[PDB]
């Protein structure tokens, strides 16, 4: 996987 | 062109209708930002978003389910990449897919028929070209 | 009625000026706790603008400061769920910003309505 959006998205 | 016309028609409305209706699927409703997940275009070579393939649509780019469901597949196969498979973001592209797969055999044998229609269209154009 | 243009007016605001703010995306929906499970853990009083878009239609709002005062709490909730200096916020106060701006280009027409509105109440209350 990559670093991650986050929960809302946008990191 | 009347057949393709209708054939995008039909595959627009199940983009709108029934994929970017899947609860909590908004953020595959857009491009991914690589100013905020900055790491997003190194690990996705072939991005794809429910707003890019509406935008496909509307420029006739599919001719049949095949090249269509090629773009609807990487939103899962991306997903999986990028947010890993047991991903909550995973979760809901699957179900982006798997519906998208399930209208689709509803329309079978209609989608065939513009299918088969669209060609004939084609081969019609390219011998009366000569 | 004064109501039924006032909603529309508010409505147009959310559509056309707010939710095209780029990237606010995020604030046009309830977060989902599958997505941001300590969210209404630290936000006690949450809100979004597809929740605004329902109180509109519902006519919930009779002046304008009702409706801001719904308008902030999306970025005082940024504020202490993302943080002050956080992307998201700096969204935030844009989508903020965009509703008081068009705010003022309604001015004398939101007035006019907001008058209405209470005109409404009083017709009622001397009849009551």
């Amino acid at each position: 996987s990559g670093r991650g959006k986050g929960g809302k998205g946008l990191g | 062109d009347d057949d393709q016309v209708a054939f995008s028609f039909i595959l627009d409305n199940i983009v709108t209708q029934k994929m970017m209706a899947v609860p909590d699927s908004w953020p595959f409703h857009h491009p991914v930002n690589k100013k905020f997940v900055p790491d997003y275009y190194k690990v996705i070579v072939n991005p794809m978003d429910l707003e890019t393939i509406r935008k496909n649509i509307s420029k006739h780019k599919y001719q049949s389910r095949e090249s269509f469901l090629d773009d609807v597949n990487l939103i899962l196969a991306n997903s999986v990449k990028y947010n890993g498979p047991e991903s909550q973001y995973t979760k809901t592209a699957q179900e982006i897919v798997n519906v998208c797969y399930q209208t689709l055999t509803e329309y079978d044998e209609h989608l065939t028929q513009l299918e088969k229609d669209i060609c004939t269209a084609k081969e019609a154009a390219l011998e009366e070209a000569e």
